C-alpha cells in the first residue's frame, strides 16, 4: 500500500490537520486500468519489460534517458515494479473475464465457447453480445463513479464538521440534497417511471436541497452543483476506451485469421507477421494513450470534489 | 416499419459533433494561453487548468439531449 | 405519419449544437484574454470568471424550446 | 401529426442556432477587448457592461419568432 | 396549408439566422474598436452606438420578410 | 399543384440571408477601421459615414429579388 | 411547376454567393482605404475607384438572375 | 421528366457563384497589396491594376459554360 | 428496407468525424505552444504532453454513441 | 431520362466552382507576395509572372472533365 | 441488408474517414511547422518533434477502423 | 438506370474539385514563401519549383478515379 | 449495377476529396516553414522532404479505401 504515495508526491502537499488522501488510489487506479485494458498479451510483454527493468535494478546504477535527460529513480523504480505488479494482476483478471486477448482467438476452432460458436471455455463477454449488454455495463460504470462521489462528499462533510467549518459542511449537505433529487428524477423520467413510489423521495431530496440553500442563502454555487453533475457524468470514458481497444484487437485477429485462410497454405506466416507488427505499433500508441485517463479522472474529480488547493502544506 | 430511427441517429450525430467542435474551439485558445501562463509561472497551474475544464458541460448537455431522444425509441 | 417527430428531433439537436459552438467561439477568445489579464492581475479573476460565465444562457434557451417542442408530442 | 410540422421545427431550431452563433462571434471580440481595458482601468466597467449587453437582442428576437411559429403550430 | 408552410418556415428561419450571424460579426469588430476608443475618449459613445445599431436595421429587413410571408400563409 | 411556393420562398430567404452575410462581413472590418480613424480624428465623420453606407446595395438587390419573386407568386 | 422553385433557389444562392465574394473584397479594400484616407485625400478619388471596382461580380449575378427570370 | 431544367439551373448557378467567391477573396487580398503599394508610389498603379484584373478568367469560364449548358435547353 | 441502418452509419460517421476535426484543431494549437515551450526548456515537457493528451473525451464519446447506434440493430 | 444529364450537369458545375475557389485561394496570397516584392524591386517581373501563372492546372483539368462529361451527354 | 444501404454506409465511411483526415492534417500543419522551425537551427531534437507529430495519427486510425468494421458488416 | 451514371458523375466531380481545393490552399502559402525566398535569393528557384510542383498527386488521384469510374461506366 | 453503385462512387469521392484537402492544408503550413528553413539552410533538406512526405499517408489511406470500396465490382 506504501509505494503509491510517491506517485501522489508529484503534486503539492495538503494543509496539516486535513485528511491523508493517499490510500484510496492504491486500490482504485489499478482497478481502473484493469477495467480499461484486458490485453493480457501486452501484460506478458510488459512483464518482460519489467524483467528488463529489474535487470537495471540489480544493475542498481541509474540510467539517464538520452532524449529527455532524466536520471533514474532506482529506489522509486522498484516502487514502480511493485505498482506494475498491482496493475498487472488487475490486467490479468479483467482480461480473464474478457478472456479473449490479442483479440478473439476462436476464429478457426473453438478456443472459447459462445452460445453461437462451440468451444472449450464458455466465455462471458464478447464484442458482439455488447449490442445488448453495453447498456447494463454503462450502468455499472455510472454506479462506479457515484460510489467515489459519495465517498468524497462523506469525507468532505466529516472534515467540515471536525474543523468547526460548518459553512462548507452545510454546502455539502445542499450538494447531497440536490444530487439525490436530480439523480432519482432523471432515473425515473429517462427509464421506467413508477411514480407511485419514488415521487415522494424526489420531492424530499429537492426540499432538502432548497432548505440547505436557504439556510446558506448568500448567493451560492448552483452552477457548481451543475459542474459536479458534470463531474459525475464525466467518468463514463472508462467503458468507451476499453471497448475501442477490444474492437481494435478483434479487428487485428480478424485480419490475421483471414490472411491465414484466404492466402493459401502459406498465408499463416505473413498474417501473423503483419498482425504482430501492427499490434505492437498500435499498442505503443494506445498504451500511453490510455494510461493517463484514469489518473486524470482521479485527479480532477476527486481533488475538486474534495478540494485541497489551498496553502499547499 | 418507420424510417424515423435513422433520422434520430443523424440528429444526435449533428448534435454531438457540433458540441465537440465548439468545445474544441474553446480548448485550443484556452489551452495555449494556459501553456503560456504555466510556463512563465507554474503557480497559475490549477487556476488556468479549471478554465480548460469549463466547456465540458456544453458537451454533456448535448449528450443528455441525445440520450433522451434515444430513450424515446 | 409518425415520421414527424424524428424531424423535430433533428431540429433540436442541430439547434442546441450550434448554440453550443457559438458559445465556444465566444469563450475561447474571452477566456484567453481573461486568463492573460489575471496572470498579470491575480486579483480581478472574480470579474473575469463572471464575464466567462455570463453569455451561456443562449444554450439554455435552445434546450428549453427544444424541451417544450418535444413535449408537444 | 403532419410532415410540415417537422419542417417548421427544423426551421425554428436552425434560426435560433444561427442567431446564437452570431451572438457568440460578437461576444468573443467585444469581451476580449473589453476585459483588456477593464483589467487595467476597472472604472469603465459599467460601460463595458453596456457594451456587452447591447447585442443580445438578436437571440430573444429569434426566440420570439420561434414562439409565434409555435403559436401557428 | 401543406408542406409549403414548412418550407417557408425553414426559408425565413435560415434567412434570419444568416442575417443574425452577419450582424454578429459586424458587432464583433465594431464593439472591439468602440471599446478601444471609449476607454479613452468616453465621449464618442453616440457614434459608437450608432455604428452598433446600423446592422440591426438589416435584421429588421429579415423581420419584415418573415412577417409578410407569415401573412401570406 | 402546390409543392412550389415554399420552394420559391426558401430561395428568397437564402438569397437575402447570404446578401446580409456579405454586407455584414464588409461592414465589420470597414466600420472597425473607421471607428479607429474617427476616434483619432473626431473631424472626419462624414467620410466615415460615407464608407459605412457602401455595402447595403447587396441586401437591396436581394430584397427586390424576393419582391419580384413573391410578385410572380 | 416544381422547376420554378428549383431555379429560384438556384439563382438565389448564386447571387448570394456573389454577394459574399464582393462583401469580403470590399471588406479588405475598404479597411485599407479608410486608413489611407487620413492623408490620402489626394488619392481619395482613386480609393473610390478601387472600392467601386468589384461590383462587376454582383452585376454578373444579377444578369444570371434576370436570364433565369426570362427563362421562367 | 421536366424537372431536369431545375437542377441544371441550380448547378450552373452554384458554379458561377462559387467562382465569384474565389475571385472575391482573390481581389480582396490583391487589392490590399495594391493599395499598400500605392501608399508609397504613384507609378505602380497600372501594374497593380493588371495584377488585380488577372483572376477573372475563371468566372468568365463559369458563365460561358453556364450559357452553353443552357443552350442544351 | 434496412436503409435505416445506412442512415445510422452516416449519422455516426459524421458525428465522429466532426469530433475528430475539433480535437485535431485543438491539438494543433496546443501542440504548437507546447513544442515551442519545450524547445526553449526541455525540462517542462511532461506538462505539455499532458496538455496535448487531454481533449480526447470528445472523440471517445463520438465512438460511444456510434457503437450504440450500431448495436441498435 | 433528363434526370441523368441534370445530375451530371450538377457535378460539372460544382467541380469547376470549387476548382475556381481553390485558384482564388492560392492566387490571393501569391499575388499579394509578388506585388509586395515587385513594388520595391521592379526587376524580377518575369519571375513574378511565372509564379502567378503557374496554378492553372486545376481549372484546365476541371474544364476537360466538364468537356468529357458533356461528350457523355 | 438492402439495395441502396451498401452505398449509404459507404458515404458514411467517406464522411468519417475524410473528416478525420482533415482534422489530422489541421493538427499536423501547425505542429510540423513549429517543429521544423525549431530543428532548422537545432539539428538535434528531431526526436521530440517526431514523437509529437506521430501521436495525432490515432485520430486517423479511429475513423479508418470504424469504416473498416462497418464495411466488414458487408 | 442512367441515374446511377449521374450519381457517379456527381461523385467524380466532387472528388476532383475537393482535391483541387486542397492543392490550391497548399499552393497559396507554398508560393508565398517560395516567392519571398527567391526574391531574397534569385538563384534557388529550382527547389522552389520542386516544392510548388509536389502536391499534384492529389488531382492526379482524382482524375484517375474519374477515369476508372468512366471505365466501369 | 444499380443506384447503389453511384452511392458508392459519391462516398469514395467524398472521402478522397476530404483527405486531399486536409493533406493540402497540412502541407501548406509545414512546407511554408520548410521552404523558409531550407532557403537559409540548404543542408537540412532531408528533414523538409520527410516532413512533406509524412502527411501523404492520409491520401494513401484514401487510395486504399477507394480501391477496396471499388472491389465490390
Amino acid at each position: 500500500a506504501k509505494p503509491f504515495e510517491l506517485l501522489v508526491s508529484f503534486l503539492n502537499t495538503p494543509k496539516y490537520g486535513t485528511f491523508d488522501p493517499t490510500p484510496v488510489v492504491p486500490v482504485f487506479f489499478p482497478f481502473w486500468f484493469g477495467m480499461i485494458v484486458g490485453d493480457i498479451g501486452y501484460a506478458l510483454l510488459f512483464y518482460l519489460v519489467g524483467r528488463w527493468l529489474s535487470g537495471y535494478v540489480k544493475r542498481n546504477e541509474p540510467l539517464v534517458i538520452d532524449l529527455f535527460a532524466l536520471k533514474l529513480k532506482p529506489q522509486v523504480i522498484g516502487k514502480l515494479v511493485h505498482i506494475l505488479n498491482w496493475m498487472v494482476f488487475w490486467t490479468v483478471v479483467w482480461g480473464v473475464i474478457y478472456g479473449e486477448f490479442f483479440g478473439t482467438f476462436l476464429e478457426h476452432l473453438g478456443v472459447f465457447g459462445t452460445p453461437e460458436h462451440p468451444g472449450l471455455i464458455p466465455i462471458l463477454i464478447h464484442r458482439i453480445d455488447t449490442a445488448k449488454t453495453a447498456n447494463l455495463l454503462i450502468l455499472l460504470s455510472v454506479a462506479f463513479g457515484v460510489v467515489l462521489v459519495f465517498f468524497g462528499l462523506a469525507l468532505r462533510a466529516y472534515l467540515g464538521l471536525k474543523h468547526r467549518h460548518m459553512a462548507h459542511f452545510w454546502e455539502g449537505v445542499g450538494y447531497l440534497g440536490g444530487l439525490v433529487g436530480v439523480l432519482a428524477l432523471a432515473a425515473s423520467y429517462l427509464g421506467n417511471l413508477q411514480a407511485g413510489w419514488l415521487q415522494g423521495l424526489m420531492y424530499l431530496g429537492f426540499g432538502v436541497f432548497l432548505l440547505a440553500v436557504l439556510m446558506s442563502r448568500i448567493w451560492l454555487m448552483i452552477p457548481e452543483i451543475f459542474t459536479q453533475a458534470g463531474h459525475i457524468l464525466s467518468h463514463i470514458r472508462i467503458y468507451a476506451v476499453g471497448a475501442a481497444g477490444g474492437i481494435l484487437a478483434g479487428l487485428l485477429t480478424d485480419v490475421g485469421f483471414a490472411l491465414a485462410e484466404r492466402l493459401g497454405l502459406l498465408g499463416v506466416l505473413l498474417g501473423l507477421l503483419v498482425a504482430g507488427v501492427l499490434h505492437l505499433l498500435i499498442l505503443l500508441l494506445t498504451t500511453l494513450g490510455h494510461m493517463l485517463q484514469p489518473i486524470r479522472l482521479l485527479w480532477v474529480e476527486f481533488f475538486t470534489k474534495f478540494g485541497f488547493y489551498e496553502e499547499n502544506g | 416499419g418507420g424510417l424515423d430511427r435513422g433520422l434520430i441517429a443523424v440528429g444526435m450525430g449533428l448534435a454531438v459533433g457540433l458540441a465537440a467542435l465548439g468545445t474544441g474551439v474553446a480548448q485550443a485558445r484556452i489551452g495555449a494561453a494556459g501553456v503560456g501562463a504555466i510556463a512563465e509561472d507554474r503557480s497559475n497551474f490549477g487556476t488556468a487548468l479549471i478554465f480548460l475544464l469549463l466547456p465540458e458541460t456544453l458537451v454533456i448537455f448535448g449528450l443528455l439531449i441525445a440520450f433522451i431522444l434515444n430513450g424515446r425509441l
